């Protein structure tokens, strides 16, 4: 944390067919750190005001849009802004 | 004051006119008054004294907006004094 | 993204075709189906009738796990003013078919209330479709 | 908490057995509501005593249904005792009110004058309570003159809000004001299509006095009782253009009345010692 970032950001990459929901989102919004919100195409980006050196944990509901299936794990990068080569690599099995 | 057929109300005065204009210190002013509202003799009369002091104790009204109203007699007491004074209340005789 | 042909003609007369532009890969099968969408307080049980077959036109072997279920509403009561009281209910059952392939099937609607003052006057369904290897489905959801 | 005994008191071992449900709604058949509710959700219970007569029927509600549209308001009750060697049994039948109105705030018509006079505040006492008529503790509600929240006091520990009110500066002519609990937390659900929540109006009215200068007493809620001399109380205001500045000191009479008779008369002299007003006690020496 010292010295190197004061901000950071995650997106996090959907799968088939399914979606997060807005009453989730802004009921997330009024968190802590949570500067800035986006929803893009399969990718969501958290624009968070800094990094703590403890452990941060942010969960969101995750409707259904399309029901087709396949069985694939999706993932999560997270970086900073000020340089952006420090980040962190992540994935996630589906839950069917 | 009424009682036993006998009034002993003594006569209104006269009243005013509802055209009068007078000013006193800023604009220009026409009479008006509220039937409805609270004098001393209107205090007296209710507990039955009589006096006759020369001082004022009547208000003066104005013509257009005399006493009219039916006859205002609410319960004017709040009466408990009654009659039968029994309800149910079956605790038939238990003792020698 | 969107994009779009726009062209003038001699009286200066425009046509837009729009169109949109998103890269996709054609998926999946046929499914059909025909609610009647329209029940009564005095209806015993769900009679059903939804098909579906391949992109080829012969049936698919597979399950149905039917979702059908429904909250009562907001709900404000009866002792002076507001303040929501309690919450409500649902559901969690299934199909099956594929031999020839259909369910038909019914829905037991007594379990439900009746005519009471619980409810929000519409029910909510939500289909699915299995395959053996290709736990892929369609999607499908509505109200009666 | 029931108990039974014999006639000259005696315990009364044996089986007590209680019912108590009522129908849902019931509202017409027909064209009205054919099949609706059931014929009543109903329990049965029993105890026993014999130590030397008694009961403590606990009830689980729970199982009844709170809330819903299933209600009237009022469980019917039903008790009946046996005895041992006698199989005769004794019943009693009663209805249990279910209330809606938690709590409910009341003007006092000891208090509460009508009539009222400029720059003297007028006094506002209203009691709240719940329920099974209980002090209510700290709660804060609200004073709205015309349509002004002006109040928002807090109790006195037991429901008993009394309010200041200036009165200078008002020529008004109706003035109803009323009183309000607001308050989005309480097990209160609207139902009779009135108030979303506790409110209490009084319509009040202006006394006349040419000059202007007032003068008020002191009401109280409790008995006097014989040979106690106390000090009652009033307050006074004395506009300029009365006595006559310069002089003061006025005299304030003072006058009873039994039931017909002109008793006890009495005169008090008062200085003016501040600006224009006051209050005093009347040293009245109460008799049989």
């Amino acid at each position: 944390l010292r010295n190197e970032t004061n901000m950071v950001i995650i997106d996090i990459q959907m799968l088939s067919g399914y979606q997060a929901d807005y009453p989730s989102l802004r009921q997330l919004e009024n968190s802590q750190q949570v500067s800035k919100t986006e929803e893009q195409d399969n990718h969501v980006f958290l624009y968070l005001n800094a990094v703590p050196l403890k452990t941060i944990q942010l969960s969101f509901k995750v409707l259904i849009g399309s029901r087709v299936l396949n069985v694939k794990s999706a993932s999560v990068y997270v970086y900073d802004y000020y340089e952006t080569g420090e980040n962190g690599f992540a994935s996630y099995s589906q839950p069917c | 004051y009424n009682y036993g057929g006998f009034n002993l109300e003594e006569p209104e005065p006269p009243c005013e006119d509802p055209n009068t204009v007078i000013f006193c210190k800023g604009r220009y002013y026409l009479p008006v008054s509220s039937s409805t509202e609270g004098d001393t003799y209107q205090n007296l009369r209710r507990v039955g004294l009589v006096l006759g002091t020369s001082s004022k104790i009547r208000k003066p009204v104005v013509c257009g907006m005399e006493a009219k109203f039916s006859v205002p007699r609410k319960s004017s007491g709040e009466s408990d004094f009654g009659s039968s004074l029994s309800n149910g209340h079956v605790e038939t005789l238990r003792k020698n | 993204g969107s994009y779009t042909i726009t062209a003038e003609g001699e009286s200066c007369e425009s046509a837009r075709q729009g169109f949109t532009v998103d890269e996709y890969i054609l998926p999946r099968f046929s499914v059909i189906v025909d609610p009647p969408n329209t029940i009564s307080i005095l209806d015993d049980i769900l009679t059903l009738n939804v098909s579906a077959i391949y992109t080829y036109g012969q049936p698919v072997p597979g399950s149905v796990t039917i979702k059908c279920c429904r909250e009562a509403s907001s709900y404000y009561g009866r002792k002076g003013n507001c303040f929501k009281g309690n919450r409500g209910i649902c559901t969690n059952i299934t199909g099956e078919l594929g031999p020839d392939g259909a369910f038909y099937g019914v829905v037991s609607l007594l379990p439900f209330q009746m005519g009471q003052s619980g409810f929000q006057m519409s029910l909510g369904v939500a289909l699915t479709v299995t395959e053996e290897g290709t736990g892929i489905q369609v999607t499908h959801q509505f109200f009666i | 908490n029931v108990s039974a005994i014999y006639t000259y008191g005696q315990p009364v071992p044996g089986s007590v057995t209680i019912k108590c449900c009522r129908e849902a709604s019931s509202y017409y058949g027909r064209k009205g509501n054919c099949f609706k509710g059931n014929r009543g959700i109903c329990t049965n219970i029993t105890g026993e005593l014999g130590p030397d007569g008694a009961f403590y029927g606990v009830v689980s509600l729970l199982p009844f249904q709170m809330g819903q549209s299933g209600f009237q308001m009022s469980l019917g009750v039903a008790l009946t005792v046996t005895e041992e060697g006698t199989g005769i049994q004794v019943t009693h039948q009663f209805f249990i009110m279910i209330t809606s109105q938690l709590a409910t705030l009341i003007f006092d018509y000891d208090a509460l004058k009508e009539f009222y006079k400029r720059g003297i505040p007028y006094l506002v006492k209203v009691i709240l309570t719940d329920a099974n008529d209980n002090p209510m503790a700290n709660e804060q509600v609200e004073v709205e003159l015309a349509g002004k929240t002006i109040g928002a006091v807090l109790t006195d520990k037991e429901g008993r809000a009394e309010y200041a009110i200036d009165t200078s500066s008002f020529v008004q002519e109706n003035f109803t004001v009323v009183v309000s609990y607001e308050n989005p937390h309480q097990c209160y659900y609207t139902e009779w299509e009135g108030p979303d929540f506790p409110t209490a109006q009084h319509f009040v009215m202006r006394f006349y006095s040419e000059t202007g200068s007032f003068l008020d007493i002191q009401g109280s809620s409790v008995e006097l009782n014989c040979g106690q001399v106390h000090n009652i109380s009033v307050r006074y205001i004395l506009s300029l253009d009365g006595m006559g500045e310069g002089a003061t000191t006025a005299t304030f009479y003072y006058l009873a009345m039994s039931r017909a008779k002109i008793v006890q008369h009495g005169q008090r002299d008062v200085h003016l010692n501040q600006s224009k007003s006051g209050l005093f006690n009347i040293g009245l020496n109460v008799t049989s």
